[PDB]
């Protein structure tokens, strides 16, 4: 009696699901064929709490002897630039305050789409993946220096 | 499973997304390993069960025949015949419960491990081939100087391929994970349900004749 | 051997359920089907005790 009762709710739940994964499947092949883009992710410069917020991957120079370049996820928040060490573990500061910063388009590096952030306490090298990501990251910082 | 994979960030490709793709896989593998342990224990019950009913049926012929050869009594001559069919009829119900048990092991559990992770793995395989491809596509794009234009263009054409087809792949992988989350409960619940149906059916066969046998 | 085999099997079936999130069906329904299964085994054991006693 428990079996057949439960079996009636059990079948209906998986009939409900069988539709469910068909909708996800149906949208995912619409997404894949028609709107699926190859350009790199681009951050969003939108106001947040504390002033301008933007977040995304950048290349930077490491403590390898050649100064070997390397990819990390960076956030601009509360007039500050931090970088992430691993996700959910706490971030590290890049510039104490961006509003005492300058942002250098750096035409003498040969490094594709490189910039340098020179602030009162601290300097840091950076690199964007694209000239679009160079001009938006340099502009997000330059607007942040103007905050 | 479903909420150990951020579907939300699969076009975005954050460290969040990368943490999730590594975290979700261990519960699929755990699960696969537990599914195999039930498919083997199930056949373990099918072999001892069947050996037990071969021993049981053979014993039932011999207990009756030994009594039939026993000294003459007319109530024993009919009663043992009532007994003989009862003894075998209860067994036939129990042979049927092994075969029902066997069919559900094929429909649910053996099917789940054989078929249900194939498409997730086919997506997972190509998705880490594209992730690996993407990581070097970006490496070779970052590490070419500005004056080496031609090498940079070759690496960025590969990246546009990698980033698109990696986005393509993250959706499938999100889909087949979302499928197994739902599927996993329903098949094991169906399997304990179809099992005890055959039990209720096997025990009713021995109860349907309980009155005549009494 | 059949009862050991069945008992190990019913332990194996429970083990699928506990790995999945806690929900009404896994937590309660699935266990109630499987404890009646261990009870049915023990009743089957009393029948092998009575087959041996009788014999």
């Amino acid at each position: 009696q428990y079996r057949k009762e439960l079996g009636a709710q059990l079948h209906q739940l998986v009939l409900n699901s069988a539709r469910e994964k068909r909708d996800m499947e149906q949208r995912h092949v619409l997404l894949k064929q028609k709107e699926l883009g190859g350009e790199e992710p681009e951050p969003s410069l939108r106001e947040g709490p504390g002033g301008l917020v933007m977040e995304g991957h950048l290349f930077k120079r490491a403590s390898n002897a050649f100064k070997t370049w390397s990819r990390r996820w960076f956030t601009i928040q509360s007039n500050q630039l931090v970088y992430q060490k691993k996700y959910k573990d706490p971030v590290t500061v890049v510039v104490d305050d961006l509003r005492l910063c300058t942002v250098k388009l750096c035409p003498d590096s040969e490094r594709r789409f490189c910039f340098e952030v020179v602030s009162t306490s601290k300097s840091c090298l950076l690199q964007a993946d694209s000239e679009r990501l160079l001009q938006l990251w340099v502009s997000a910082v330059q607007s942040s220096i103007a905050s | 499973m479903t909420v150990k994979l951020d579907f939300e960030e699969c076009l975005k490709d954050s460290p969040r997304f990368r943490a999730s793709i590594e975290l979700v896989e261990a519960e699929v593998s755990e699960l696969e390993t537990r599914l195999e342990k039930l498919l083997k224990l199930g056949t373990g019950l099918l072999e001892s069960g069947r050996h037990y009913l071969a021993a049981s049926r053979a014993f039932v012929v011999g207990i009756c025949d030994l009594a039939r050869l026993g000294p003459p009594e007319p109530m024993m001559a009919e009663c043992l015949e009532k007994f003989t069919v009862s003894l075998n009829h209860k067994l036939d119900s129990h042979a049927e419960l092994l075969d029902a048990t066997q069919h559900t092991l094929q429909q649910q559990i053996q099917t789940l491990v054989k078929e249900g992770l194939r498409g997730f793995r086919e997506a997972r395989r190509d998705f880490w081939r594209g992730a690996e491809s993407l990581e070097a596509a970006l490496t070779h794009n970052a590490e070419v100087p500005r004056r080496r234009a031609q090498e940079a263009e070759e690496a960025g054409a590969a990246l546009r391929t990698a980033r698109a087809g990696y986005r393509g792949r993250a959706l499938d992988y999100a889909l087949q994970i979302n499928v197994i989350e739902d599927k996993r409960k329903f098949d094991i619940m169906e399997f304990v349900l179809r099992l005890v149906e055959a039990q209720a059916t096997h025990f009713q066969q021995g109860h349907e004749e309980l009155s005549r046998l009494s």
